[PDB]
């Protein structure tokens, strides 16, 4: 066929062209870091967190958006890579704000587990964080900005999937800031998806603000009757009461998305 | 402050009462119900607005290490005053 | 420490040997004394439970 | 040690020692109850270069075991050298 | 070796048990399923369970094994298996200052053959292991509950049995007796989930699906 | 030991009561004084050290008789050299710090958990989730104040 | 190295012999326990006189749990919930939601005092000193429910012992 | 053999007064059960050289403290203590012919870890 | 080959009687096989490589002094992890549950390129970058 | 496949020897736990309670599994016998404290969700 070979850490695999170098680490059970990088988006490749050795090569390629050319060896642990991995996590705590007791995405946040499995244990930071203004875009979605990560995953899910062009970067810099610049309400029908989508704790659901935490959550898995889709779900609950309602993968119905209703 | 039902029984800070038909208050009768009276949402009402002249203000609790973790508050929003997550307390930036 | 492959550091190593010995006389007070004092003798008990 | 010196006599002529040398109730020899503030060291990682954690990660350095034999002219071997025999104490061999 | 944080490696050590190890293979290839030496200087042998007299009496008596003193006989239930325990033996030897692991395995329905004859330490070990696992052990001189109260019933150290069980005790004052009841918890028992979704150790991972 | 050791009575109860002879006690399972009272020659802080015990001088007393009274001395001596020990760790005490400097497995400083984002992180790691152990199964034992203690952790 | 605790010859020359033969008829070595004794009774005894004596204890004492505030008096607590979650023995429990002015605080915060093992887990995974363990140990009861704390048991504990419990932290927190 | 030693410091281990006679019997005997085992049977390769090499020492050092030293088996009752241990488990050895192939091998997944 | 003497035994698996659990336990339960959904709120994948097994939920109510949540149902945190569907069914029938084995759900392959972001005559073009 | 080492029986005729067996050794005992035990009830309430026990595993086909119930059975009327067990842990077979639980449809859906 017109597949080509490439090789994982020395495991040959074949892979259709046009496959990424994060794809390819797939195929062989590695999943590569990642924080702007979505499956069901379009690619940014603004993180930086993907960056992966490939062998005699001197410079680190951006495994989300780098397509695979036959015969590579991806180093998906070298020194290399792991230097690479601790830079781009320390760039992006050096402003995050010290809010883990009271940010609502402590323990199941990507930041955390990203930061504890392929950054360092310490901060040589020594400076006065970034402190930005907090906006309002509706009664479902809690935002604390100082907390983004200027991934633009919510900008790309509501052009892409939702359709409204309503979030965007303003600003450059250190100051780069996500929002709508004007007092606007972000209501659709696919909004409180941008909750789950931000890897950190800037988009928040607003009922569910400070009830529980992840790990004291036992997880159900329902079906959605609010229409009739059939959204598969996640019925989190916790001594015997009904916390929260999440998305639960189904490829053939609902994705990973489901409508302000059911959520 | 600690308010009172109509039954008489003094109302905790996280808004608890039992209602008049409810038997689980005969665990008081002979007894007292323990309600402490320094309610923290009025008594951080009390502390005023720091002034400061400055676009970000940082909060660590007051005492340093004895406090809690340090973050950076944002005063740009002329409309309301800047409140630390931790602790309460209030900021406004100087005549803007 | 050994499944996690760590060392832990001088200092700490002299305390835990320290006082692994500090709890060897606890034991062996508790472990004599005892012994003696369901063979008899009582007052032993007494004396090095103050200590 | 608010003993008289002639029950002092007593007791070290009864025990056979000189108990008030080792007496087994403290007096001010011991340490005062507040001390100074400390300032504890720190350790070696608390460098602000060539500190990379991937240089110092002891458990990322674990591997799984080494298969010797699996079943999916030469010398016998024991564990270890046998071990060396004991030397008598030099500071009381005999109780 | 100067990294004040990672533990040292002693290869001298690594060295000597794979050596030893290929020994006992080399002698007892009849029972000897498997061997390996852990990062962390550890052997274990593995063996077929019809191998636990020969394999033990063998580390026992032979002159460059000297394995006298039996530390500890355990077993793990990992119900993934079809044999879902693991009958675990550690062994000291005095002599040559070296442990070894020998390890088999068993159903809910095989019988083990017993170790007293070789290890007098075993009698008790076997014990609890029929006690806390429900294994049973051939030729034990007498195979009872040693940890459980009277009349238990279940094994507790299956993964499959629950952490509060099926009964409680209490005083009951109509019959003047304590009595056994099906269990009812005040407070449930809150099951936290705190599995990471990120992979932590990446040399120990599996070959995908 | 005015109180014991040559006391006849106390002698009376302990001397030839619980004879083990040296090949029962290693094929029951025996360890530490039990071992040592019967004249086998086995300390793990010897043989087999951990930490610094190998840093230090102390002896291994023996017995001969293998009853209750040769016990009964083994451990009374063993109090003499534990107070031996002390007196060279009070004055071998090393500066430093007290728990490894690897924040992926003990927490830091409350002081930088306060300050650091890097540390916040790993102190809510730790204390919510825990550190993570790589498999393997691992046996463990040292010289407790009354045989060999050991834990096969997996 | 070793040692022999038991392996001794005695001298056979008749001295010796006379020297155990009447240390068996006249009974020397049990009257040098005798004497041991009749020291021990002219020693001062050492019985602290219970209850208006009570024995030395440390800043780091592990006793009654309190709920600390702030010196503006608002509660330290932002319902975080690392206390829950390394509490060995289960035996914390909490309960928050947003406050009516919009804080993170817990409407539930109970201790199974007859679960804890009083470890100490809790203060040191609390990133604010909310909860501490003070330096009461006096506080038993005559009924199992007593020991059941609730959020206002623990916050009359801290306002109880807060003059305490602040002067002990500011004599250990450069040790945490 | 020099001056024999009042005991032997081991609990219920009796003083041999004839080690040397005793260890040629003992290490002989071994050699000759070792014979029935097939000659290709790694067990019969490493007894008979470590027996050997034991043997040969017996024979070569007529004093007993010096012999103890080479044979590093500690006090010299141990040795013969461990010669009687290594007969026995020579005449069961052949009983159970673990020289023979795996009897069974096991499941697919039975040595994994982790599950 | 062995020598154990072994027998010949054709008949189902079945240990109900020996594992000591309850009859209302074994009967009236329903034992769910399934590979844990992803959780939403992350992009980790490391908790949907393994089987569970987890049984049917039960009433929890309140407890009348503290207001808990009290259980009577000894198997509410009983989770069990296997390596294959199949090793999960064999001990599901060996115990006498009844089980529902949902079968896994895998991520299907997707078409990802960075160069349709800026596309000349297609919708992919991205208004924002 | 169905090859298996057995625990002490061969077939079911071999195992259904060792069950008959261990019913006169509980029949027989019954009269002296009711003695010894100072227990209220009567010879025909416990005898009948044996035999309630035996029934309950009437419907098992596999002689390993018969024969874990015939060795969990003895160790029980060992520990009867010499009186290990209290007049509690001999009285838990009957449940006098335990109000009975519905069995038809209605009375379970009044009282409460489970089948
Ligand atoms: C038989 C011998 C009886 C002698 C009388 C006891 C005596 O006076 O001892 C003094 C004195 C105290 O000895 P100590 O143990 O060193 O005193 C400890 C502190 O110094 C003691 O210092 P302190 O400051 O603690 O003293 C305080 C103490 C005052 O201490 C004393 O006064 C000693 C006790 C006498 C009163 O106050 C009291 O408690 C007085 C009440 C004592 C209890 C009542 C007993 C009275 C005698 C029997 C009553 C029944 C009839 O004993 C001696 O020095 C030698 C006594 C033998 C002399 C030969 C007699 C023939
Ligand atoms: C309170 C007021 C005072 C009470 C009376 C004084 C206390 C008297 C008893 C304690 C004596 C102190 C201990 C001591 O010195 O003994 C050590 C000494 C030392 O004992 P030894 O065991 O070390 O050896 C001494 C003898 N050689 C060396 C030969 C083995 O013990 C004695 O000498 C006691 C001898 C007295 C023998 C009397 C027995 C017959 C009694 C007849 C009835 C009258
Ligand atoms: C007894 C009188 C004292 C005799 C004495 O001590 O003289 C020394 C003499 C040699 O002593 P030695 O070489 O050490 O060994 C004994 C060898 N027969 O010792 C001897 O040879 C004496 C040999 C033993 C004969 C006496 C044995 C019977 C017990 C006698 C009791 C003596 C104590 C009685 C109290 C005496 C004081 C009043
Ligand atoms: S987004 Fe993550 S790292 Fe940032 S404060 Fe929230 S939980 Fe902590
Ligand atoms: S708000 Fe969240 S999703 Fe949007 S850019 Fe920031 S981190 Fe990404
Ligand atoms: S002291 Fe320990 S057991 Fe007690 S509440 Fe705190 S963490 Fe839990
Ligand atoms: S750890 Fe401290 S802040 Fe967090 S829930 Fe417990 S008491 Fe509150
Ligand atoms: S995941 Fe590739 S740069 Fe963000
Ligand atoms: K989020
Ligand atoms: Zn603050």
């Amino acid at each position: 066929s017109n597949l080509i070979e490439v090789f994982v850490d020395g495991q040959s695999v074949m892979v259709e062209p046009g496959t990424t170098v994060l794809q390819a680490c797939e195929k062989v059970g590695m999943q590569i870091p990642r924080f702007c990088y979505h499956e069901r988006l379009s690619v940014a490749g603004n993180c930086r967190m993907c960056l992966v050795e490939i062998e005699k090569a001197p410079k680190v390629v951006a495994a989300c958006a780098m397509p695979v050319m036959k015969g590579w060896n991806i180093l998906t642990n070298s020194e290399k890579t792991k230097k690479a991995r601790e830079g781009v996590m320390e760039f992006l705590l050096a402003n995050h704000p010290l809010d883990c007791p009271i940010c609502d995405q402590g323990g199941e946040c990507d930041l955390q587990d990203q930061s504890m499995m392929f950054g360092s244990d310490r901060s040589r930071f020594l400076e006065g964080k970034r402190a930005v203004e907090d906006k309002n875009i509706g009664p479902l979605v809690k935002t604390i900005m100082t907390r983004c990560i200027q991934c633009t995953r919510c900008i790309r899910f509501a052009s892409e999937i939702a359709g409204v062009d309503d979030l965007g970067t303003t600003g450059r810099g250190n100051d780069m800031q996500v929002g709508t610049y004007i007092e606007k309400m972000f209501m659709s029908e696919l909004s409180g998806n941008i909750i789950d989508i931000c890897p950190v704790g800037a988009l928040t659901s607003k009922p569910y603000a400070f009830t529980a935490r992840p790990w004291e959550t036992r997880k159900t898995e329902s079906i959605d009757v609010m229409d009739a889709v059939g959204s598969n779900i996640v019925v989190s609950t916790r001594t015997g009461e009904v916390m929260r309602i999440l998305p639960r993968m189904h490829e053939d119905i609902n994705e990973e998305w489901i409508s302000d209703k059911t959520r | 402050g600690v308010r009172t039902s109509p039954t008489g029984e003094k109302v905790t800070h996280t808004g608890q009462v039992y209602d008049d038909g409810d038997y689980r208050k005969v665990r008081f009768v002979g007894r007292q119900k323990e309600v402490n009276e320094n309610f923290a949402i009025d008594l951080i009402a009390e502390q005023p607005v720091s002034q400061v002249g400055s676009r970000v203000i940082s909060c660590d609790g007051g005492g340093g290490a004895l406090g809690h973790p340090r973050v950076y508050i944002n005063l740009d929003k002329e409309t309301k005053t800047g409140t630390c997550g931790y602790c309460g307390l209030q900021f406004r930036q100087q005549h803007h | 420490e050994k499944l996690l492959n760590i060392r832990p550091p001088p200092r700490a190593q002299w305390i835990r040997v320290l006082f692994g010995e500090i709890t060897r006389l606890l034991n062996h007070i508790m472990a004599v004394t005892t012994h003696a004092l369901d063979i008899g003798a009582m007052t032993p008990f007494f004396w090095m439970f103050e200590e | 040690a608010s003993a008289t010196r002639f029950i002092q006599w007593l007791r070290n002529w009864a025990s056979g020692r000189d108990l008030q040398a080792k007496l087994q109730l403290r007096y001010q020899e011991i340490s005062k109850r507040t001390q100074p503030p400390p300032k504890l060291p720190v350790g070696p990682s608390h460098k602000l270069s060539n500190n990379y954690y991937c240089t110092r990660d002891g458990r990322r350095e674990a591997m799984p075991p080494s298969i010797v034999m699996s079943s999916q002219e030469k010398k016998a071997v024991s564990p270890a050298p046998p071990i060396k025999r004991w030397e008598l104490s030099q500071d009381e061999p005999y109780l | 070796d100067t990294r004040p944080t990672v533990r040292p490696r002693n290869d001298v050590a690594h060295k000597q048990l794979s050596a030893f190890g290929e020994y006992v293979a080399e002698i007892l290839p009849k029972y000897v399923q498997q061997v390996q030496v852990s990062c962390f200087n550890e052997l274990e042998i593995c063996i077929h369970p019809d191998g636990v007299i020969p394999v033990l009496t063998f580390l026992r008596d032979h002159s460059n094994a000297q394995f006298k003193s039996l530390a500890d006989l355990t077993a793990v239930d990992i119900p993934t298996r079809q044999n879902r325990f693991e009958i675990v033996y550690n062994l000291l030897s005095l002599r040559f200052n070296s442990r070894i692991r020998v390890k088999t395995y068993t159903d809910e329905l095989t019988p083990i053959e017993s170790s007293v004859p070789v290890y007098k330490a075993a009698n008790w070990y076997e014990r609890e292991i029929w006690d806390m696992f429900g294994v049973f052990f051939a030729n034990h001189p007498d195979l009872r509950r040693i940890l459980t109260d009277y009349g238990f019933e279940g094994h507790p150290f299956r993964k499959d049995f629950p952490l509060s069980g099926y009964v409680e005790l209490r005083y009951d004052d109509e019959v003047k007796r304590v009595v056994a009841e099906p269990v009812e918890l005040a407070q449930e028992f809150r099951k936290f989930d705190l599995n990471s979704p990120w992979e932590a150790f990446p040399a120990y991972r599996q070959p995908p699906e | 030991e005015e109180m014991l050791t040559n006391n006849r009575i106390w002698r009376n109860r302990t001397v030839d009561i619980g004879i083990v002879t040296a090949e029962d006690a290693l094929n029951y399972g025996f360890s530490g004084v039990m071992l040592r009272g019967s004249g086998i020659q086995w300390d793990l802080r010897k043989t087999q050290p951990y930490d610094v015990y190998d840093q230090v001088e102390f002896d291994v007393p023996i017995g001969s008789r293998g009853d209750c009274y040769d016990r009964y001395l083994c451990r009374v001596e063993e109090m003499r050299q534990s107070i031996r020990i002390i007196s060279q760790c009070l004055n071998k005490m090393p500066p430093g710090e007290i728990k490894v400097d690897d924040a992926k497995v003990s927490p830091p400083k409350r002081a930088e958990m306060k300050t650091s984002m890097e540390s916040l992180i790993h102190h809510f790691k730790l204390y919510t989730e825990g550190y993570q152990v790589p498999p393997g199964a691992t046996y463990t034992a040292i010289e407790a104040p009354k045989g060999e203690f050991g834990v096969y952790l997996v | 190295t070793y040692k022999y605790v038991n392996l001794r010859e005695p001298s056979m020359d008749m001295k010796s012999v006379t020297d155990r033969a009447a240390q068996t008829l006249l009974w020397t070595e049990l009257i040098r326990g005798l004497g041991m004794t009749l020291s021990y009774l002219f020693r001062e005894p050492a019985t602290i006189n219970y209850p208006f004596e009570k024995g030395p204890l440390s800043p780091r004492f592990r006793g009654e749990h309190a709920l600390r505030r702030y010196p503006s008096g608002e509660e330290r607590c932002i319902a975080c919930k690392l206390c829950e979650a390394v509490c060995p023995a289960q035996a914390i429990t909490i309960e928050a939601e947003p406050r009516a002015d919009g804080s993170r605080r817990t409407t539930r915060y109970d201790i199974d005092m007859t679960k804890c093992i009083y470890c100490g887990f809790c203060q040191e995974a609390c990133p604010v000193d909310a909860i501490v363990e003070g330096p009461n140990f006096e506080f038993s009861t005559e009924t199992h429910e007593e020991l059941l704390y609730n959020k206002e048991k623990l916050l009359n504990n801290g306002d109880k012992w807060e003059a305490e419990i602040a002067a002990n932290i500011q004599a250990d927190y450069l040790y945490r | 053999a020099g001056l024999l030693k009042k005991t032997t410091g081991l609990v219920g281990l009796a003083v041999c007064e004839t080690p040397h006679e005793r260890l040629k019997i003992l290490y002989t005997k071994i050699l000759d059960v070792l014979g029935h085992i097939p000659k290709n049977a790694a067990y019969r390769k490493y007894t008979e050289q470590i027996t050997n090499e034991k043997l040969s020492m017996v024979k070569a050092e007529p004093d007993v403290k010096k012999l103890e030293e080479r044979l590093q088996g500690g006090q010299i009752e141990e040795v013969i203590l461990q010669a009687e241990n290594e007969l026995s488990l020579a005449r069961k050895m052949i009983q159970w012919k673990p020289w023979e192939p795996l009897v069974e091998e096991p499941p697919a997944s039975q040595w994994k870890w982790p599950i | 080959t062995r020598d154990t003497q072994l027998i010949t035994v054709d008949e189902k698996l079945d240990i109900t009687t020996i594992t000591g659990v309850p009859e209302e336990h074994i009967k009236t339960r329903k034992a769910r096989i399934f590979v844990p959904a992803r959780n939403n709120m992350q992009s980790g994948v490391n908790n949907t490589k393994k089987w569970k097994m987890e049984f049917d939920t039960r009433e929890r109510w309140e407890n009348p002094l503290m207001g808990w949540a009290s259980t009577a149902d000894p198997l509410s945190n009983l989770v069990l992890t296997f390596s294959t569907k199949e090793d999960a069914v064999a001990f599901a029938e060996k115990n006498g549950w009844s089980y529902d084995v949902e079968e896994r759900k895998v991520p299907k392959p997707k078409s990802k390129s960075y160069g349709a972001n800026f596309s000349w005559n297609k919708r992919t073009r991205v208004s924002t970058k | 496949s169905t090859s298996v080492k057995p625990i002490f029986s061969r077939d079911m005729n071999e195992a259904k020897r060792r069950v008959r067996e261990l019913y006169r050794a509980w029949y027989r005992e019954v009269p002296n736990t009711v003695h010894l035990f100072q227990l209220d009830i009567s010879v025909k309430q416990g005898r009948d309670k044996v035999r309630e026990m035996f029934k309950k595993n009437a419907h098992i086909t596999d002689p390993r599994v018969v024969d874990l119930l015939v060795i969990k059975g003895k160790m029980e009327l060992e520990e009867t016998i010499k009186v290990w067990k209290q007049r509690t842990h001999v009285m838990r077979f009957f449940h006098e404290t335990e109000a009975p639980r519905p069995k038809d449809f209605l009375s379970k859906f009044y009282v409460g969700h489970d089948p």
